[PDB]
């Protein structure tokens, strides 16, 4: 019951970097990768060292060089770290394959490596940008390889969604688009997340006057791991990567739920405070606390699971339940009566030393399903419309080898999914 | 007259750890599975629910299984870790997703036949089985759909032995999944035609008397699953002890179901209210069966007095004259005739024991087969055809391969309850 | 009353290793040879397999040969290395290349007959030869092919003692040479006319024991080679030790071959089973005669009931009474009477001992001869034909002096054995 | 049951370099000679010092000098190491008869030596090129003596295959063909090995950038150790060479098995993997994996032998052996059977220092008689007539002494081998 770890781009190097420290400080892992104690995510060496099950590709080495210049460096395989000479540019056609394409193979192969290592492998988890190259479209090429060679394993990603404000790239919503075709074509689920609202909570509940990337990436990596390592370790109610996929997703196309995670309160307004899983569980259910930019009240949920860290009992949880239903303004569509899915561990909320939230003794993640993912949708469409009216940058695409209608179809597609989630949310 | 017991899902896996306790309480069992006892009728049928292992050590007749190693190993870590063999300990790694297709349908089916395989060691290890207790949920992906599954394998090995289970019933104040109806309506589906009978326990109705009658702030799951567990081990007092009347599970069995497929029951509770009154108390047997008639103390959520009453078991454990109990008993039936079915006189029928519960000096135990119980099956039906009829989350369950018809077909056999009921209220 | 053994080939080195293993542990023998028994039956007969050595050390009647070096001394250096004499290793250095003309046509000759010499000298120890026991495998150079030669001298020199052989047979799923079959084949071919009988063990339908039923996940030989040195025990241990019925292997001879070619035995055993389910077990004969019967505890891949039954031999080990073994076994051929042969009457026949295998209180051995076992020819004559046909590889025995009608005529007699086992089918 | 091991030629000589190489790290042979433990292979001398049953012979003395100043010097005796003055140019007439005739008879003299020092001589092996001079010619010369002397004895040649890509001789296909001829005439079983294919093995299984010879041996000489160091080894199936001339020679022509190895994976690939008996087997019928440019799928199998090393159990190959019949593409000629020889040895696999390969735990040799061999005499019968069409260089073989109708007369000869192995392939 073990995984792999995938990180594309500075953004999917980045956040690791934080998901790594946050491993270790999960479990006492020294940087020189001494260990006195993971492993689902770490495999052991007769020196007692414990090397992370984890690939990083950078097409451009500088990212790269930076890990290899930090103090985890030591942690890391030096095989692990992969790199090329040049970035994409931004651009899908290099990062999926003018580049990328002369790297990936030996990417594969250190994942076949890993695979090989792995006992009973359930899957991986990639991350990456939409709007990069290296994150997007070497992203792209690599989930086609994958999904040949292990297949049914589970493709979980974990996807920057470029945000209004933010941006760094003009035809951010080419490569997103483009990249977005293939997360359907091959992921198993997806999960986007807005740098934008991250910061709205960074500045609200954390009372962070400026957040960067670090603070942003110590966020979610928690969040991830309150989904993954709580799984490894075993708790009350333990809920498998297969069951998410059986319960999250109805349809083969609806495989995009969102995250919400509470409680994001920094040590001076947690004092003071104290929830109860019926008050986080609260909070997840408010737009505010949402880590995508979108409105949870607009949409309509198919599919809702509450995972616990800490100090939770299932009764409380089952009132905390039924405050939802009956407060809420949660509008379930009838394909799905009622779907609720709790998953309890005993492991509690770990803090990181220097961190930025107050140290909790239980604490929820939200994952859902729900029509308003759709809106996001409508606005990288409509973005797309403009730079493709005009056809500015395009060039940039085609000369390196793309289509034009490559890029039609690619809009299209998604124009499709956003009306799958219409249809889904019409009840019947 | 042996019993197997099987805990499935977290649900299974704490109540029974609960109701594993109590029963060692009641035979003197300490944690390590050594007797120090009290009695020599501790041990005189220690053998339904236990083993003697090298030593005078007892090992209990039950099989742990779930998906997840977590909840395994915390019931582990406590007491009666330690009794429990690790030949019981069946499980996998990746929860079902609360998906009954995921428990029933595929995942869970992998572990059942290993955990069959273990069953069938420890029948061929008693003497005769008497029957199968099982504790799950009918809302979750292992325990009601594992469960059902192995249920189904069960009953097929050994149709003449007692199948039941007691489970817990969703509410709507409860309702964690979306898809909990959907859950439930496919376990009842099961459940009706592959058990004998099965107790319909509901958490909300749970917390009110944790609240109400115990003056709890705080309703635990620790305290909840410990009401269950009473009403559990009641059921099998006589059957352990000696007693004057209905020790046999299938002799209840047989007084408790007037028609094949009504086999669902109310369990309550008495004595059962908090210590700040129990000065004041004074335990007779009017005041026991004061406190089992009251809808209050069910367990179930579900008051019998909105519909009529086919069936009445109440378990008396202590020492009791026949006619206080009879005569009591028959008065409640006098007094409350309204609420009672009049194809059956006499509808209320007891047992009576000769021990007494650990600190009580009587205790009783409630069983009723009322009419009203269609209610429950409403609630799970209805909120099932609102998710069914848009098809929200189905999805999910088709993508393991599940039929809209073998949904369809499942609604149905819960509608026919609800009609059976309704033809023998009135 | 003695038994010589010989262990050609690694199969034939490592199965007879377990197999004297076990036979020690039978009688109380350490790995020095030295008698610390329980019993004084321990001794009574241990003259069947061992020589007494001055202070009362125990020496195994029986001869270690190959071409390889490396093996012999693997073997050599494990428990019970010791027990053996350094006059019992023979061999070479340079195998055979799994070559049938270079094991028994040219090089395995050069040993074969310094091994002979050794037999001789063991068989002048001996008071009476009983008969001869070899290990070896059907598709290796010097298991079929120096064992087969081997074979031929023996029973030249010995005619009417029991010439009876242990082998493992090819498969679909296990075959590693191409010229496996072309082993097989020629083999087969002579072990018909040479040996009184032989039993057919499968790789295949042993992994599958492994892990059906022994719930194993990664099936060994040494497990493996473990499960077919409990049937080659099983069925010298009346010899061995006081019972009621049919010690001798003659006497089973004689009751197990209705034709004089047809001598290829099924073997099985019971109980079978993993320890999750033991602690529900509870053996009496009717379940040893279940799993005895039920073609998945076979050892050899074939089922039985494909076929028909021409004998059945089944040993009992452990204190059974007559009536429940006889009534039993009686009652499978009546039960599964569509399996059997008309011609026989009474087709079950059984040995029974009163000495049971260490650990269990009883325990059953079973051998079949059904024509079924000709679906095993079939799969081996099958693919000789294929190569045959087209020469592949075949060089490499006209290499040796090998003529095509060699093979050509070995073909001949696998047919007949077939057509012999459809003659008496049906 | 000992053997003599002859090396002609730089092709000859420097394989053998690493072959004693790896005898001495099959024994734990010390470059002086010392060792602690191979009889096979080497005599002792009082002093236990060991020495090599070996005779390295170049008629320029270059290669030779090489020998004489590595570290195995002192492992050689010096009456081992012998020498001419002048190479053959390339060229059989000189190798075979001009010069080579004047050194030949201290050769086969220090042979005879070797021959009465052993007690059981089962015989001999000879490595050398087909295209060059001294290891063609004079090996042809020498094959010619040893079969008057010895007869009997096994005569296993390893010979170099011409590639298409390295040519190093525009008379190779003279030189080849002529000696085609006769190792026809007097060996006993030939396996010829093809640089070119070897090249992309290690290109593509050992991730090699840049191959050279000094890497091409090592396979080599694992390879060839593989087939004799493990008879003389015990195992459980031991197979003598005997035994390989009764199996693997169907008609008194048709001695040429080709040889394909595996494992031969990097370290760096190895990891992560881990290969059973039958995955090895499946490598070995990969075309892929031949050692010799040809296709394994479109010629037929007559005969085929797989030797195991290190952790093999007969049973596995047993199924394995199903696997390749059921498998595949393994069209068996009818008038063979089936044809498969197992041999299985309890020697691990060894590993040289400063290797290439990875360490493994079991290892196949797979020896076969396919008709696709012709394959490569028809290239060779091609570029002889573009060739001997012109006449052209003819002269350095006439001018040598050489007769026109020799070359004819070879090349037919290859003709009537080729049409031969088409013959046996021919069901009948
Ligand atoms: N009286 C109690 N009800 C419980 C308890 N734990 C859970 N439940 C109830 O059971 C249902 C949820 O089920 P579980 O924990 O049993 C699910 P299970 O672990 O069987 O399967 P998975 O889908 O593989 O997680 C639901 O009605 C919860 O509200 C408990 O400890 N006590
Ligand atoms: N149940 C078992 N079968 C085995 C074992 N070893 C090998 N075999 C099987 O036996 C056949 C291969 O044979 P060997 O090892 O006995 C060959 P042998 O050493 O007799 O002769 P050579 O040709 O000289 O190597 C084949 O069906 C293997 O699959 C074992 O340990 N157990
Ligand atoms: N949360 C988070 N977002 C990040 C981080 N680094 C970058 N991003 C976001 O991811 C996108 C940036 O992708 P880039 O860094 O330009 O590119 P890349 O995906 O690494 O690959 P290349 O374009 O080839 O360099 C923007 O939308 C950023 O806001 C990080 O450390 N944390
Ligand atoms: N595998 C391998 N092939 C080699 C090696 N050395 C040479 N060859 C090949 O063998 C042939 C070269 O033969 P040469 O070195 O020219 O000649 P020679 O056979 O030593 O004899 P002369 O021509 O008289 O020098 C070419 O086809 C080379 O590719 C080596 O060390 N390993
Ligand atoms: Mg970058
Ligand atoms: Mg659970
Ligand atoms: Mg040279």
């Amino acid at each position: 019951r073990e995984c792999i770890s995938i990180h594309v781009g500075q953004a999917g190097v980045q956040i690791g970097n934080a998901c790594w420290e946050l491993y270790c400080l999960e479990h006492g892992i020294q940087p020189d990768g001494q260990m006195p104690s993971f492993n689902t995510f770490f495999s052991e060496t007769g020196a007692g060292k414990h090397v992370p099950r984890a690939v990083f590709v950078d097409l451009e080495p500088t990212v790269i060089d930076e890990v290899r210049t930090g103090t985890y460096r030591q942690l890391f395989h030096p095989e692990q770290l992969i790199t090329g000479k040049e970035d994409a540019a931004n651009n899908y056609a290099r990062g999926h394959y003018t580049i990328g394409k002369e790297i990936i193979d030996l990417v594969l192969d250190r994942i076949r490596k890993l695979a090989d290592q792995c006992t009973g492998l359930q899957g991986f988890s990639v991350f990456h940008s939409f709007g990069g190259g290296t994150g997007s479209g070497f992203t792209s090429l690599l989930m086609e390889r994958l999904s040949v060679d292990y297949g049914k394993k589970s493709k979980l990603e974990f996807s920057i969604y470029p945000a209004p404000q933010v941006s760094t790239a003009v035809v951010e919503p080419y490569n997103s688009i483009l990249t977005t075709h293939t997360t359907l074509e091959h992921s198993d689920c997806a999960f986007m997340v807005d740098n934008e609202a991250i910061y709205d909570i960074c500045r609200r509940n954390l009372d962070i006057e400026r957040p960067t990337y670090t603070n942003l990436n110590r966020l979610i990596g928690q969040i991830v791991s309150s989904i993954t390592a709580s799984l490894r370790f075993d708790g009350a109610l333990n809920v498998d990567l297969t069951e998410f996929q059986t319960n999250l997703v109805p349809y083969p196309r609806g495989h995009f739920p969102l995250a919400t995670y509470a409680p994001v309160i920094s040590a001076e307004k947690a004092y003071h405070e104290q929830l109860s899983v019926a008050e986080i569980t609260n909070a997840c259910f408010e737009p505010a606390n949402q880590m995508v930019k979108c409105d949870p009240r607009h949409g309509k949920y198919m599919a809702c699971c509450l995972l616990y860290r800490g100090d939770v009992v299932p009764k409380d949880v089952n009132a905390a339940i039924a405050t939802i239903k009956t407060k809420r303004t949660i509008q379930f569509v009838d394909w799905c009566p009622t779907g609720f899915k709790v998953g309890i561990n005993y492991e509690p909320p770990t803090v990181v030393p220097g961190g930025d939230l107050a140290k909790v003794q239980r604490a929820v993640c939200m994952l859902s399903n729900t029509t308003a993912i759709a809106e996001a949708w409508a606005r990288l469409d409509h973005k797309f419309d403009l730079m493709y009216a005009k056809r500015a940058f395009v060039h940039w695409y085609v000369g390196e080898g793309m289509e034009e209608g490559e890029f039609s179809e690619a809009r299209e597609d998604m124009a499709a999914l956003e009306k799958d989630y219409e249809e889904v949310g019409v009840d019947s | 007259r042996e019993i197997v017991h099987i805990q499935a899902g977290q649900c299974g896996n704490q109540i029974g750890a609960k109701f594993w306790e109590v029963i060692s309480d009641e035979h003197g069992i300490d944690p390590t599975g050594s007797y120090h006892g009290d009695s020599d009728l501790q041990l005189e049928r220690i053998n339904v629910y236990y083993n003697e292992a090298a030593g005078n050590k007892y090992v209990p007749r039950a099989i742990l299984v779930d998906l997840e190693p977590g909840t395994m190993d915390s019931v582990r870590s406590g007491p009666f870790g330690q009794i429990f063999r690790p030949d019981n300990f069946v499980f996998g790694q990746s929860g079902a997703g609360n998906n009954w297709a995921k428990g029933h349908y595929t995942e869970g089916a992998e572990l059942v036949d290993s955990v069959l395989d273990v069953v069938r060691k420890e029948s061929e290890s008693c003497d005769c089985l008497q029957g199968f207790q099982l504790t799950h949920s009918l809302g979750g992906g292992t325990g009601s759909g594992m469960g059902t599954l192995l249920i189904s394998k069960i009953r097929e090995e050994y149709p003449d032995r007692i199948m039941n289970t007691f489970s817990v019933v969703p509410s709507p104040k409860v309702s964690d999944t979306v898809v909990e109806p959907y859950n439930a309506t496919l376990s009842v589906h099961q459940l009706v035609e592959n058990t004998d009978e099965t107790y319909c326990i509901d958490n909300e109705a749970l917390y009110d008397i944790c609240f109400r009658t115990l003056k709890l702030t705080t309703p635990t799951y620790g305290d909840l699953n410990h009401l269950v567990s009473a009403t559990m081990s009641g059921v099998t007092t006589c059957l352990r002890f000696p007693g004057q009347l209905n020790a046999d599970l299938r002799k209840l069995a047989v007084n408790m179901v007037p028609f094949p497929r009504l086999h669902f029951f109310m369990p309550g509770f008495a004595p059962l209210t908090s210590r700040g009154s129990q000065q004041y108390r004074a335990l007779t047997v009017p005041e026991l069966t004061q406190q089992m008639f009251d809808a209050k103390n069910m367990m179930a959520a579900c008051d019998p007095r909105h519909g009529r009453y086919l069936t009445v078991a109440a378990v008396f454990r202590g020492r009791m004259s026949m006619k206080e109990v009879d005569e009591q008993m028959l008065n409640v039936q006098n007094k409350n005739s309204s609420y009672f079915v009049e194809w059956i006189p006499n509808n209320v029928k007891t047992a009576v024991c000769d021990i007494p519960p650990r600190g009580l000096k009587m205790s009783a135990t409630f069983i009723g087969n009322s009419t009203a119980i269609q209610e429950l099956f409403k609630r799970i039906s209805e909120q099932f055809t609102a998710m069914f009829r848009r098809k929200a989350f189905l999805h999910w369950y088709t993508g393991e391969g599940m039929d809209e018809m073998e949904f369809t077909e499942a609604e149905s056999n819960m509608n026919d309850l609800v009609s059976e009921y309704q033809q023998y209220q009135d």
